[PDB]
């Protein structure tokens, strides 16, 4: 019933600190005599783990990853957390502080992910992207939809106020080199049905509130 | 020594075994763990000493194996109950160090894909940067080896764009590749091309554009 | 022709500590020297020679005149209690080449005992220039090797016209030969020096010295070390006797890969792996120490003379340490268990109604050769209720681990070469830090 659940919110920059609250919550006693650890995770990668530090606070797992980072513990409220500075990009993660009850990462929490970006918010730009009759009928028509210089993700990606979203295929985004992230989104409809009704892209990228749509039409010259 | 996937691989249906492997020193000959991890949450673990399940975890899963090197089987999986799992260790100071990765798959019928081209639209003009899109849509497995030319030319930058696998509904694949070049190093040349190259088809197809395709 | 009368009949010098004063009780009595700093730290039955790099700690031994020449044409051998404190990675690569001779008979010649880095080492200077050596690479295993803060034995078995041997525990380690030599006019002055080492925090803390006019053979050194360990007290982990209401570990004898680990508030305990160290470099790896959970052993009922030397089989409690609180292990009536006979253990079981059996004894029955200890559990009538083990088991939703338990099922194993109540009682002592 032990409900890990983490906070420490937002985005970091480089050089900066980061704080990381492991608030292990509903278990009164909590800290009684097992260890508590951390999990390092970048998105789509092997996985090592951070640390594992006591309540008594002997020391953490100390490979060639410490003197950056730092463990803390707190038997006010069973807590601890995890302290972070001179940080590069390569650990933008989602990071995971872990009940090590009896030796064994059991029971884990929703988590939250961490952002080492450089840049700050920005409206997203949307783009439209139409076919045509040029190689028409590959099978059918898929037209497709491109959105980019956004930060940071999410991105909203639907079609029509969200109508058919049959046979849409978005992708999972990639960040571009400059400092930005990239993606797009497409549809796939009959060979001959365009130009007879609408297809308009629909990106949104709340944190910086610019609800943009184009009213994208197959362009023939 | 520490961990290796030996071998590092998965190929299954609806129903079968699964069969993993590792491979470790075994100073400490430790019977050890096996982590699964739903996409849509947090990780979580499957076994303890390669027997011992946890509360809450259907018996369907077992392992087995002496020293530290371990493997482990699983027989009739729910694609709702598949993810990537992981092997341990027993480090002296231990949490486990974690085994490289356990490659996973869901078994479609074999089938080629559908490949696409797009050109950029205005804003490259108003950019000045540019960007080719192709889409190839709705195939399988992952293996996709999409590459470019320039006129001609292949390329060695302009090639990080490999957005990669998903899964569907219907269990298949679709994935997208762009470019990124500036406008004098686009318009510079008049026709690129999508080299997609899938082991399924094993017959190369592409597609290609017309700058100015008015 | 007996083991014990020849071992009296050749013993020609004994340092042995008596009421804090070193003499030799060999019949030959010689000199014994002392100086304001040559202290002395606990001993197993009494107190324990000590060494401390520097010109204050000299014990040396002008002999007899009549056995000055003892070592003209004859064998012999050294033997002590023995430890050194755990060499850290620090240190270690630091003087890694350091090669002081603590027992020596330099000045200028003759047999020589050498410790240098993690070796042991005989080293003997004849008059033709002769010279044999008889290194020890180190027992790489540090978590029970050779130097390990481990009090331990060491003889070496010279003889001239045949090899000299070493022998820890008794046991062999290492040999060479010695033959094609001279006669030696060997000083009499009998060194105990750091001599020319480079480390402040040296020491050696010999116990127990003596020497024998004669060879040996492994049959009666194996009694002579049993001779030696008294049954008496009752040693911890490095061998110095227990110490009541002091801070202790616990590990077991045939799970040094594992420790304790408590579980919840007052509910039971349970077993887990091994946090520890490991230089692949210099050839140095040992299971971690002083990390788990802290025991204190105190006497059921505070008496006159209450010293903290534990005697053989003596009733106590036992309390764990946690917070610096305190908190006492046992087991309350009804107790559930594993087939009823392996007792589950607990810790302070705060039982409204129920009464706990919090009467335990420290009792010694197994290991006359290694520094183990047994803990029993009676009930509140005098009933031996087991012996606190290893067996394994689950209980309720937790996974299934490695529990401590009670179970005088043990007592028809005790003659077995392992067995899964035995024990270690580490205190927090100086010479040995996780790296």
């Amino acid at each position: 019933q032990l409900q890990l659940q983490e906070s420490g919110p937002g985005l970091v920059r480089p050089s900066e600190t980061l704080s990381l609250t492991c608030s292990v919550s509903d278990d009164s006693m909590g800290s009684s005599t097992y260890y508590w650890a951390w999990i390092r995770q970048p998105p789509g990668k092997g996985l090592e783990w951070i640390g594992n530090v006591y309540y008594n606070g002997v020391t953490y797992y100390n490979s060639s990853l410490e003197s950056r980072l730092t463990l803390s513990i707190d038997p006010s409220k069973n807590q601890f957390s995890l302290i972070l500075s001179s940080v590069t990009a390569a650990d933008t993660a989602v990071y995971y502080c872990a009940r090590q009850a009896d030796n064994w990462f059991d029971p884990w929490g929703q988590g939250t992910l961490v952002t080492v970006s450089s840049a700050s918010t920005k409206g997203p730009s949307v783009f439209p992207l139409a076919p045509s009759s040029k190689s028409t009928s590959g099978g059918t028509a898929a037209l497709g939809c491109l959105v980019k210089d956004y930060f940071p993700e999410p991105v909203t990606v639907s079609w029509n106020s969200g109508a058919l979203t049959s046979g849409v295929h978005t992708f999972p985004a990639v960040l571009q080199s400059s400092g930005l992230y990239s993606l797009s989104s497409v549809v796939t409809v009959p060979s001959s049905s365009l130009g007879t009704q609408t297809y308009i892209c629909n990106v949104n990228h709340k944190p910086s509130n610019t609800k943009v749509d184009k009213r994208v039409e197959p362009k023939s010259c | 020594i520490m961990m290796t996937q030996s071998p590092a691989t998965l190929s299954v249906s609806p129903g079968e075994r699964a069969t993993l492997s590792c491979r470790a020193s075994q100073s400490v000959g430790s019977d050890l763990a096996w982590y699964q991890q739903k996409p849509g949450q947090a990780p979580r673990l499957l076994i303890y000493g390669a027997s011992y399940r946890a509360t809450g975890i259907p018996a369907r899963f077992s392992g087995g194996g002496s020293g530290t090197e371990f493997t482990l089987t699983i027989s009739s999986m729910q694609s709702e109950d598949f993810a990537v799992y992981y092997c341990q260790q027993y480090y002296n100071w231990p949490p486990y160090t974690f085994g490289q990765g356990t490659k996973v798959e869901i078994k479609r019928t074999v089938a080629a894909p559908s490949v696409f081209i797009f050109p950029p639209s205005d804003e490259q003009l108003k950019s000045g940067t540019a960007s080719v899109v192709c889409l190839l849509n709705n195939f399988y497995p992952r293996e996709a080896k999409v590459q470019w030319k320039v006129d001609n030319a292949l390329q060695s930058g302009n090639s990080q764009e490999s957005v990669t696998e998903q899964d569907s509904k219907d269990s298949t694949y679709s994935l997208s590749s762009t470019l990124t070049l500036s406008k004098a190093d686009y318009e510079k040349h008049k026709v690129y091309a999508c080299e997609v190259t899938h082991q399924g088809l094993s017959s190369p197809v592409t597609k290609s554009f017309n700058r100015g395709e008015c | 022709e007996d083991i014990d009368v020849i071992l009296k009949k050749s013993t020609i010098l004994n340092l042995d500590i008596n009421n804090d004063i070193i003499s030799d009780i060999s019949g030959f009595n010689s000199s014994v020297i002392t100086y304001p700093d040559a202290q002395l730290v606990p001993g197993i039955n009494g107190k324990a020679i000590h060494l401390v790099n520097n010109e204050s700690s000299e014990v040396i031994v002008h002999k007899a005149m009549d056995i000055e020449y003892n070592d003209m044409f004859n064998n012999f051998t050294v033997s002590f209690w023995l430890r050194v404190p755990k060499v850290s990675a620090s240190h270690l690569e630091q003087y890694g080449t350091n090669e002081y001779s603590i027992i020596s008979s330099m000045k200028g010649s003759g047999w020589s005992v050498s410790l240098k880095g993690n070796n042991l080492i005989w080293t003997l200077k004849d008059s033709a220039g002769e010279v044999r050596q008889i290194t020890f690479r180190d027992l790489p295993d540090k978590f029970n090797a050779y130097l390990a803060n481990k009090w331990v034995f060491i003889t070496i078995t010279n003889d001239r016209l045949s090899s000299a041997n070493l022998y820890i525990n008794g046991v062999l380690m290492g040999s060479a030969e010695i033959t094609g030599l001279g006669a030696i006019r060997e000083d009499n002055n009998i060194t105990l020096k750091l001599d020319r080492c480079n480390n402040n925090n040296q020491y050696v803390s010999i116990d127990k010295f003596r020497i024998f006019c004669k060879a040996l053979n492994p049959k009666e050194i194996e009694k002579l070390y049993t001779s030696y360990l008294s049954i008496t007290f009752l040693r911890d982990f490095w061998g110095n006797p227990l110490r009541y209401d002091t801070e202790y570990y616990l590990i077991p004898v045939a799970s040094s890969s594992k420790d304790v680990q408590l579980k919840n508030i007052t509910d039971y305990m349970y077993l887990t792996n091994a946090p520890s160290y490991t230089n692949g470099k210099l050839n140095i790896y040992y299971r971690r120490l002083y990390n788990g959970l802290k025991f204190i052993i105190k006497r059921y009922t505070p008496n006159n003379e209450i010293d903290s030397f534990v005697k053989s089989g003596d009733f106590i409690k036992l309390y764990v340490s946690y917070n610096n609180n305190e908190h006492i292990v046992g087991y309350p009536k009804d107790g559930n268990a594993f087939n009823n006979l392996d007792r589950i253990l607990r810790v302070g079981y705060n039982a409204p109604g129920i009464p706990l059996y919090k009467k335990m004894e420290a009792v010694k029955l197994r290991d006359l050769k290694t520094y183990s200890v047994q803990l029993k559990l009676y009930d509140d009538k005098n009933a031996s209720l087991g012996l606190v083990g290893t067996h394994n088991g689950q209980i309720g939703n937790d996974p299934n681990r490695d529990i401590l338990i009670a179970s005088n099922w043990y007592f028809n194993h005790l003659k077995d070469k392992i067995l899964g109540c035995d024990w270690y009682f580490v205190p927090t002592d100086e010479g040995w830090t996780n790296d």
